[PDB]
């Protein structure tokens, strides 16, 4: 059944699993017609699906001509995300496959399940953790490949970095999840605490700076404090 | 008009007949129900007085055979027998009919009820639901499991309705995943239609009996089986309108005939707000809306 706080060390045992979010997927600025209605324009989406204990991202860009004359199309998003996820699955070799899938939104769950048919050995699962993959589009180097596709696209990166030469899964996604999680509060603080020191940068094959271990302390010091402060604003406590 | 004689009455125990049902007392000189109305098939079931557990019955045809009930005090149950001599049988039901201590089959002139809720139902069909070849009449209990129950124990004691499962290869084509999970017209008209039944009749015959063991016997994979037949109908955008007319008669006699007081367990909230409200089909059952509205407006 569902992953949560309970079972949350599951994510970095040695049984292939991806997240797959599909927040990011169908994606509309909202505008006044000359005639003073409203109206949409879709731009371009991606499919969020990562390997939690490798760091191993699938991104599968959403060119916004598959929404070209459909009905329907936040129903539709959730059946492209399955039919995607499916042709994902069936691409990679039989010990790459992943014996669980964990969708961040419950609405995917029978989407997924139909699609994966042909795989009963491969558990659909929701999550009860409120994680912020939806931030995946505050990463820069995420965000210019997706505005930049003409056409549909699968780009393969590592959301770790390099960071498991040096710490576990565990704590690699605690900090990838804090960084989301800071980003997806206050994206301007977050981005600014990242590149506020011009003497760090991030290497061409990466999408975060090269933070020494103990800059990484501080940062992650300073994404806490942001988190705490926007919460008792928000809340006022 | 045919007669199931009973040879006695040695256990205190509710005896039900179709949709009528009579109270015999621990050795009551009760020797069967008369005035069986031919052309349609009967159940008739027991539930004794004291054990309210176990509602147990038997599916007949006086067509087909001369059925008789004895009490078995090994197995502790009255059991359906053919008696084979037709004089010795006619010899029995004229005494006891002479004697008058038999029930009439207690049918109103004005009264199709038990017509409206066999309407389909076919002998034949129900020997293949329930396998026991060796006799023309069908056992059913409270407790015997479905074929799709027992895939999620003993084969010999399963009900056989045909297997329906929204999220199956059967249901959804290869490349009309989205298409066929939220319109199961292929499933219900090409797979299930063509495909398994042959006919709408067939269909609705296998539905109709699904309903009544729900509701005689109180069994609860029966129950699914009817939710699940009007669930893939309700849910196809493509239904053939007789059809349509068809389920609304079917399903208003079924929630007409419905004990008030079992609403709570036989009808699936899910389902029937579903196929009233949200379905392609929402507006295709009117009687079948306006009789559920005005007996059971909680439930929806």
């Amino acid at each position: 059944g569902a992953m949560n706080s309970s079972n949350y060390a599951e994510l970095f045992n040695n049984d292939i699993k991806l997240f797959v979010d599909d927040t990011n997927v169908y994606r509309v600025t909202v505008h006044k017609t000359f005639e003073g209605n409203v109206a949409t324009k879709a731009i371009n989406g991606c499919i969020f699906t990562l390997n939690p204990k490798t760091g191993h991202l699938f991104l599968k860009i959403i060119h916004t001509s598959v929404w070209a004359g459909q009905k329907r199309l936040s129903q539709l998003a959730k059946w492209k995300t399955a039919e995607e996820v499916s042709a994902l699955v069936r691409s990679l070799p039989k010990e790459e496959q992943p014996k669980q899938i964990i969708v961040t939104r419950k609405a995917m769950l029978d989407p997924l399940e139909v699609h994966m048919l042909d795989f009963p050995n491969i558990a659909i699962r929701p999550t009860e953790l409120r994680l912020p993959f939806s931030a995946a589009m505050s990463i820069d180097k995420l965000s210019d490949v997706v505005m930049k596709a003409t056409e549909p696209q699968m780009v393969l990166f590592n959301i770790y970095d390099d960071w498991l030469d040096r710490i576990s899964s565990y704590t690699a996604f605690s900090r990838l999840t804090l960084l989301l999680r800071a980003l997806k509060t206050n994206e301007e603080s977050a981005k600014m605490i990242l590149l506020s020191d011009p003497t760090i940068t991030i290497k061409s094959y990466h999408l975060w700076p090269s933070f020494t271990d103990e800059q990484w302390i501080t940062i992650e010091s300073q994404m806490r404090d942001l988190i705490l402060t926007e919460y008792g604003r928000k809340y006022n406590v | 008009m045919n007669t199931v004689p009973f040879t006695s009455a040695p256990i205190e125990v509710t005896i039900g007949i179709d949709q009528y049902s009579f109270n015999v007392k621990e050795n009551q000189p009760f020797h069967g129900i008369k005035d069986i109305p031919i052309g349609h098939v009967h159940v008739i079931h027991f539930q004794h007085a004291d054990n309210s557990s176990m509602r147990y019955g038997y599916w007949f045809d006086c067509r087909m055979g001369n059925f008789y009930i004895q009490y078995d005090p090994k197995d502790g149950l009255y059991k359906m027998m053919e008696e084979r001599d037709g004089a010795k049988f006619e010899n029995i039901v004229h005494n006891f009919k002479e004697r008058q201590m038999m029930v009439s089959y207690p049918k109103i002139d004005e009264d199709d009820t038990w017509y409206n809720l066999t309407e389909f139902v076919q002998m034949d069909k129900i020997r293949k639901i329930v396998r026991k070849d060796e006799n023309q009449f069908s056992y059913v209990d409270s407790s015997m499991t479905t074929v799709q129950e027992n895939e999620l124990s003993d084969p010999a004691h399963s009900l056989n309705y045909t297997v329906i499962n929204f999220k199956s290869r059967e249901a959804i084509r290869p490349g009309h995943e989205m298409e066929d999970f939220l319109d199961k017209s292929y499933y219900l008209n090409t797979v299930m239609l063509q495909g398994i039944f042959k006919n709408s009749s067939n269909y609705f015959g296998e539905l109709q009996f699904a309903f009544l063991n729900a509701m005689f016997f109180g069994n609860y994979g029966s129950s699914l089986q009817w939710h699940a037949m009007i669930e893939l109908i309700c849910s196809s955008a493509t239904v053939p309108k007789h059809m349509l007319d068809k389920l609304d008669e079917i399903l208003y006699y079924q929630i007409k005939t419905l004990p008030e007081q079992y609403s709570d367990i036989l009808l699936n909230e899910r389902v029937w707000n579903i196929c009233l409200y949200s379905s392609f089909q929402k507006n295709s059952l009117h009687n079948t809306e306006k009789i559920m509205e005005n007996k059971y407006p909680e439930l929806l």
